[PDB]
């Protein structure tokens, strides 16, 4: 998981 | 009555306090929805003091992770002023509402904690203590931007006058109180806020308050139930006899391991939690160290974690006068 904020 | 009519209409309820109400409304000028807090505090001295300290702080602070004041609506004279309306950016929810139903990914916990500490670095750099950090005071929008709000209990830090006796009455939210509040502290040092952030981190990991004390001393007993008995070195700081002897009277307990309470948590998050939830406030991690912790490595950038440009160095009738003066800049 590497969420784009 | 929600009298913000010159340019603000279509009001929808959000929440309330002992002396006010927060609503959402359409801004006919900027063509965006905003939040408006109707504040009616003038009949109670406590309500007035909290309103004034908050307006003074929020108008001076300017930070992405702290709610700002965009406008203030009130009558043109003290005589006619019964209510004060504070206009702010609209935030879709808060961390309390979010944690009631939503599991957070590790990335969300990391980014939310980073923003909390980023805002807190600014607050502390102005020599101000928030003193009521908790999930409902952390506003969130749909893009996961976080802003700290509710500075009604805020104070300028005063470590020289922090000492008090055992069982001294305290106003801020019970579940987020550091152990020393119940022992020997007035909550006038920066370490008070770090403890609350540690409680918030634990709550983000499990969706439940870590220390849900039901009354004043039960709070200390929940804390010690997890941290275990304070060490001899930490008892060295507790010199007031009633507090010391209370702790010595308790049966021995060993520490509950963080990895047993939070088995699905990132090990680096638990190492930072341990440092925030340190019993001895003198050994507890400070906000700049917490930002530099390995858990926050993907976000840490001290050049992009600004500090304040300068430190922040009465009857209800007189407090009303000061609220009028403080809000004057918003009159046309
Ligand atoms: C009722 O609020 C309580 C608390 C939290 N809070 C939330 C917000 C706030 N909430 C949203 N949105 C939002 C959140 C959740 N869902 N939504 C939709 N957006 C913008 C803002 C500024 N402001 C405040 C605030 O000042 N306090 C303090 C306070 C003290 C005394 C009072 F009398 C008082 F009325 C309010």
């Amino acid at each position: 998981a590497a969420l784009a904020f | 009555v929600f009298d913000v009519g010159p340019r603000y209409t279509n009001l929808s309820y959000i929440g309330e306090g002992a002396y006010g109400m927060v609503c959402s409304a359409y801004d006919n000028l900027n063509k965006v929805r905003v939040a408006i807090k109707k504040i009616s505090p003038f009949e109670h001295q406590t309500y007035c003091q909290r309103t004034l300290r908050e307006i003074k702080i929020l108008l001076r602070f300017r930070h992405e992770n702290i709610i700002g004041i965009n406008d203030i609506i009130r009558a043109p004279t003290i005589e006619q002023m019964k209510d004060v309306y504070i206009v702010q950016d609209l935030m879709e929810t808060d961390l309390y509402k979010l944690l009631k139903t939503q599991h957070l990914s590790n990335d969300h916990i990391c980014y939310f904690l980073y923003q909390i500490l980023r805002g807190l670095k600014y607050i502390h750099s102005a020599n101000v203590l928030h003193r009521d950090l908790k999930p409902s005071n952390l506003l969130l929008n749909t893009t996961c931007d976080l802003k700290i709000c509710d500075f009604g209990l805020a104070r300028v830090a005063d470590p020289d006058h922090d000492h008090t006796g055992f069982l001294t009455e305290y106003v801020a939210t019970r579940w987020y109180r550091a152990p020393e509040i119940m022992l020997n502290s007035k909550g006038y040092t920066k370490s008070i806020d770090i403890w609350s952030v540690g409680c918030i981190l634990a709550e983000m990991l499990s969706n439940r308050p870590i220390f849900p004390g039901k009354h004043y001393l039960d709070q200390l007993n929940h804390i010690l139930g997890i941290l275990g008995s304070p060490s001899q070195e930490d008892l060295n700081c507790i010199i007031n006899l009633k507090a010391r002897n209370y702790l010595l009277s308790l049966p021995h307990k060993n520490k509950v391991p963080w990895n047993r309470l939070f088995p699905n948590a990132d090990s680096k998050a638990l190492d930072l939690l341990d440092k925030m939830l340190t019993f001895n406030p003198h050994k507890r991690i400070e906000v700049e160290q917490a930002l530099a912790h390995p858990y926050l490595e993907q976000y840490y950038d001290p050049s992009d974690e600004p500090i304040a440009e300068a430190p922040f160095k009465l009857p209800k009738e007189k407090l009303k006068e000061l609220i009028f003066e403080e809000t004057a800049r918003f009159q046309p």
